[PDB]
């Protein structure tokens, strides 16, 4: 009425995985899609800019009221008013004023009044993060 | 036991003397502990013979000799704000007195 | 409307509205003209073309239907050849 | 002879991983036996005493099924009839005597039923809660490590001179891995005292350790920590609730 | 590591030191005092007041105006319109690059799902995947995609680069046993075997120009060749690559997992699958 | 205080024994047998050939299949007709 | 008149008591413990709200349809007659509509 076999090996093809898996290498960065890994040995600047758990850089558009467009750069950790420096000597010349920035060294995070998510992950990207 | 420790000045060569017991390269100041079982041995000795071991938290802090130097370099007075305001000679009109 | 069923204790919709108006994901209602096959024989053909046009809702409309619908009929709706999916968002709005 | 250990999981490669000694219990003067390292971003996070306030308050108010009940106008005996007509007298106008205005009658808004008061913060937030307490009860000094909860003997008497010997404050809070395989000598000098709480490694949390102010691990206890609370993050988006099985998880 | 200097000095942290973060608590208001509450807010006494008012939507008996305006079929049909979660090109690409779907296996939709790319509820409608036209160029992967439709730029981006798509239907049942295979195989059941499109859609499972799963396999070249010469690439012969054996792969209709055939029991306490050996059910299943 | 031995769920299938009238009417079916089956297998649970649908129980369902799910033969032969009328 | 004239006995809270002592031990049975159990099935309690919030309206609701087949007469029809109230004030009064 029944027979017992194993070729198992197929239903474990089917369960997930929980833990993201560490992206295999690649002989020329940027992949084609705009991937590029952190570069090691880590840049030396005073502070860091951890990246998120499946690998992009932690720059996220955000909005408010429907007219408050913001950016947040999250995952900082070291001397966040260095990164406030830096952020505004970058974006100076582009908007042609100095952004209204925002700090909080408690979260370990920063953010900017106005949408300049691609320019500062790009900007990110350059640095080594 | 108590915690009082005020630094004698020959530890400066107590120092040297340890680290040589568990290290001949000189600019001696600057060896670097990361290798941790050295890290133990000499913070083992410090501590049994100055009677003073290193906290926890700053137990990262120092992964170079010249922060175990450095450390050892600081007293600390272990006594409640009683005993120090009784020993800063307070002027004629004031007295404290405490009840315990 | 009901603010919490007998039965379940859920909020729920006034299917009036269902049948009248149709979500715009972006949050826009869009509906039609009143009198739009109704006496078709006195109205000049331009009444005629304007009746025949959709058209928007005004914000308290937006707001009030808005609350008169759950949260099932809010919500990104990917139809095979719907043909007002270009519609379901906005695009170079500037407040 | 020295006990050392290593982080197991990986490091990101910009934090050094943080230190802290090895203490037995074997002896009374024997602390500093072993040095270990710790993960950092489970001993090192940022401190963060706000989160370690919400899952405090989560954890006092997600238990909590308030028992009061309070009879209202209609659950009051008695009370159909109008006490008296409505235009004859002076008196003021009532149509029942139980009216929550009336003596004896009912609460106009009073406690409802058996009430709960449950909710559930994201479980990142909970192991960040771990976290936190754990970096803050090592950044005090408050934080100890042993190489196992072992005693000679289990008179209370000894835990407590031991405890008061090396200044580690007024309630203790060991901690060992499995409920089964805590030595009978910890057991029996332990379950007299009131200050010094053992719990397999399975539980702890913020409250049962703001609670108490040493904070007693082992290096078992802190391999486990290390392990689930990295795991909480480089975790994927759920699919479907942890209890069913899993490809790599368990 | 500065804060963590500031706390060795401060006071030992318990919880008669906690507090909210500044911003998270608004206050409590209740009615009491010279501003909160002598009327409370309710204003003067009207039907606002007493807490009286028609349910939301009146409008002083006019038409309400949800009712003036014509009841066309914007909604008509909608609980059984069809449903399809997009899968750009972008997204793929993307997916592979980070080693979340595993392009030298079949992605099939247990994978894409899997590897968590779209997440598709099988409630709600939505039937299955769509590839969809969007970032084709910039797409660069060797690739076997099993969807539930396409767009013919899409066949084009896939192909193009040496791949095969091919497009497979699935029931509700079958696709919500796909999305999630693990809780189905605690449920004890036998696994079911999918069924056939219904009649509006097997036009297009049956025809070579949408690469259907139903199609005349010999169907194939022509089609591929016409819109190689179409979008002006230069077709690549499969057979000669060394994952010929991965591309040719292809489960037949009437089955939802690979090497699993309907009708077989999964037993994964001890790591078996079972399977029925009777003639009238090994007929009923193959069918 | 060692604290109180750590919450389990409870080491074993759960069979609920027929008698007592509580035993809720879902817990008594082939059902929850089979999902006992899924997760603990053979080591604790019931007799295999349970799970598959009985000859009965078979002939019922092949008559729901034949009723409501035709063959594309079948199909294809409704659309050309459809087809051909519409044409 | 509204104030007492002699202090009440000074209340003894024993803050190291057995049930102070380990209140939210296990806790976290679910993010360190495999995730076999769930805090939900840790609290005691009425079997209709072990792990649910409600507003008054649902809470009773669900005791109904979950133990309203074995509460007394008197009970019931007080519960019922609840029911009928709340839907009446939730879904008829208030000031946002």
């Amino acid at each position: 009425f029944v027979e017992s076999v194993d070729e198992y090996q197929f239903v474990e093809r089917l369960l997930p995985a929980t833990r993201i898996p560490d992206p295999p290498k690649h002989e020329h960065y940027p992949t084609p899609s705009g991937w590029q890994p952190p570069r090691d040995p880590p840049p030396n600047l005073p502070y860091f800019v951890r990246r998120s758990r499946m690998h992009n850089i932690p720059v996220y558009k955000d909005i408010t009221h429907g007219n408050r467009q913001m950016t947040v750069i999250r995952k900082v950790e070291g001397d966040i008013w260095a990164l406030q420096k830096d952020v505004e000597d970058f974006l100076s010349p582009l908007l042609g004023k100095t952004p209204v920035t925002q700090v909080n060294e408690v979260t370990g995070t920063l953010r900017i009044k106005g949408y300049f998510d691609q320019e500062l992950k790009a900007w990110l990207l350059e640095k080594g993060f | 036991r108590s915690r009082a420790y005020t630094p004698p000045e020959d530890l400066q060569s107590r120092l040297e003397s340890y680290v040589k017991e568990v290290f001949l390269p000189s600019n001696w100041q600057d060896i670097s502990l990361e290798d941790s079982r050295l890290k133990f041995n000499l913070l083992a000795h410090l501590a049994d013979d100055l009677g003073h071991v290193v906290p926890n938290s700053r137990l990262h802090q120092m992964c170079r000799v010249r922060d175990v130097l450095d450390f050892y370099n600081v007293p600390i007075q272990d006594r409640s704000k009683f005993d120090e305001l009784s020993a800063s000679n307070l002027p004629p009109n004031l007295k404290i007195t405490w009840s315990y | 409307l009901t603010y919490f069923s007998a039965r379940k204790g859920k909020r729920k919709t006034v299917k009036a509205v269902i049948d009248r108006f149709l979500r715009l994901h972006c949050g826009l209602w869009v509906r039609r003209k009143a009198g739009y096959k109704k006496k078709l024989w006195k109205k000049t053909p331009a009444r005629k073309k304007r009746l025949r046009e959709f058209v928007f809702c005004n914000k308290t409309q937006s707001k009030l239907l808005d609350k008169m619908t759950t949260s099932f009929w809010k919500r990104r709706n990917w139809y095979v050849d719907d043909p007002y999916q270009k519609y379901h968002d906005r695009t170079n709005l500037k407040v | 002879e020295p006990v050392l250990r290593k982080v197991e999981l990986p490091v990101p490669t910009h934090r050094r991983p943080v230190q802290a000694w090895v203490e037995s219990l074997r002896g009374f003067e024997q602390e500093r036996v072993g040095l270990a390292d710790l993960h950092p971003d489970v001993f090192a996070t940022a401190p963060r005493l706000d989160i370690l306030h919400q899952v405090a308050m989560w954890q006092k108010n997600f238990k909590r099924i308030s028992y009061a009940k309070t009879k209202t106008r209609a659950e009051v005996r008695g009370g159909g009839r109008k006490p008296w007509p409505q235009k004859g007298t002076g008196r003021a106008r009532h149509g029942s005597i139980r009216s929550p205005l009336w003596r004896g009658g009912g609460v106009a808004h009073g406690p409802r039923g058996p009430t709960s008061y449950y909710y559930m913060l994201p479980m990142k937030v909970r192991a960040l809660g771990l976290k936190v307490a754990l970096t803050v009860k090592l950044a005090q000094d408050d934080l100890h490590i042993m190489d196992s909860l072992e005693l000679p003997t289990g008179d209370p008497q000894y835990l407590t001179e031991l405890a008061h010997y090396r200044r580690w404050g007024d309630s203790v809070l060991l901690v060992d891995l499995t409920h089964e395989e805590m030595p009978q000598s910890i057991v029996e000098a332990t379950s007299r005292l009131k200050t010094f709480n053992l719990i397999p490694a399975v539980g702890l949390n913020v409250h049962s350790m703001l609670k108490h102010q040493t904070l007693v691990l082992t290096l078992p206890t802190v391999a486990f920590l290390e392990d689930k609370l990295l795991w909480q993050d480089s975790r994927y988006r759920p699919l479907y609730p942890f209890s069913l099985p899993y490809s790599d998880f368990p | 590591a500065r804060a963590l200097d500031l706390l060795r000095g401060l006071p030992r942290v318990s919880l008669a030191n906690l507090k909210p973060n500044p911003g998270s608590k608004k206050p409590e208001r209740r009615p009491r005092g010279r501003r909160r509450g002598r009327k409370c807010g309710r204003g003067h006494k009207g039907e606002r007041q007493r807490g009286t008012r028609p349910r939301l939507g009146f409008e002083g008996g006019q038409t309400p105006f949800y009712i003036r305006i014509p009841k066309y079929g914007f909604n008509e049909g909608h609980s059984f319109r069809r449903q399809y979660k997009p899968l750009s090109l972008n997204r793929l690409q993307y997916l592979i690059d980070l080693g979340r779907v595993d392009p030298s296996q079949p992605i099939d939709l247990t994978q894409l799902v899997n590897g968590r790319g779209v997440t598709i509820q099988p409630l709600k409608r939505d039937y299955g995947v769509q590839l969809v036209e969007e970032g084709a160029d910039t797409f660069t992967a060797k690739v076997n995609i099993e969807v539930q439709l396409a767009s013919e730029l899409a066949i084009a981006a896939i192909e193009k680069n040496g791949g095969v798509v091919t497009t497979a239907f699935y029931d509700p049942r079958s696709l919500d046993i796909v999305c999630k295979p693990v809780p189905f195989f605690l449920r004890g059941q036998p696994i079911p075997k999918r069924m056939l499109p219904p009649e509006e859609l097997v036009p297009y499972y049956t025809d070579a120009k949408n690469r259907g799963y139903l199609a005349d396999p010999a169907k194939f070249p022509e089609a591929r060749l016409e819109l190689a010469r179409k979008y002006g690439y230069i077709l690549p012969d499969i057979t000669k690559d060394e994952l010929f054996k991965m591309l040719c792969t292809r489960k037949d209709p009437r089955q939802i997992f690979f090497g699993l055939a309907p009708g077989w029991v999964v037993n994964m306490a001890d790591k078996k699958i079972l399977k029925p050996t009777d003639e009238n059910l090994l007929k009923y299943y193959t069918s | 205080y060692r604290a109180r031995p750590p919450p389990r769920r409870r080491p074993g299938p759960r069979w609920p024994d027929p008698e007592d009238l509580l035993t809720p009417r879902w817990q008594l079916g082939p059902r929850y047998a089979a999902k006992q089956f899924a997760r603990y297998g053979a080591a604790s649970g019931v007799v295999p050939g349970s799970l598959w649908p009985s000859p009965e129980q078979l002939r019922e369902l092949e008559a729901e299949e034949r009723e409501w799910y035709p063959s594309l033969a079948t199909m294809q032969e409704s659309l050309r007709v459809k087809q051909l009328a519409e044409e | 008149i509204g104030i007492r004239l002699t202090l009440p006995p000074p209340k003894v809270v024993d803050r190291w008591n057995e049930k102070r002592a380990m209140f939210g031990v296990y806790d976290n049975i679910g993010i360190l413990g495999n995730f076999e159990k769930h805090p939900k099935e840790l609290i005691r309690g009425p079997i209709w709200l072990r792990g649910w919030k409600g507003n008054e309206l649902q809470r009773c609701i669900r005791k109904r349809k979950m133990v309203g087949s074995r509460m007394f007469a008197d009970d019931l029809h007080n519960l019922n007659k609840r029911i009928r109230y709340l839907y009446k004030h939730f879904n008829r009064h208030g000031k946002f509509r």
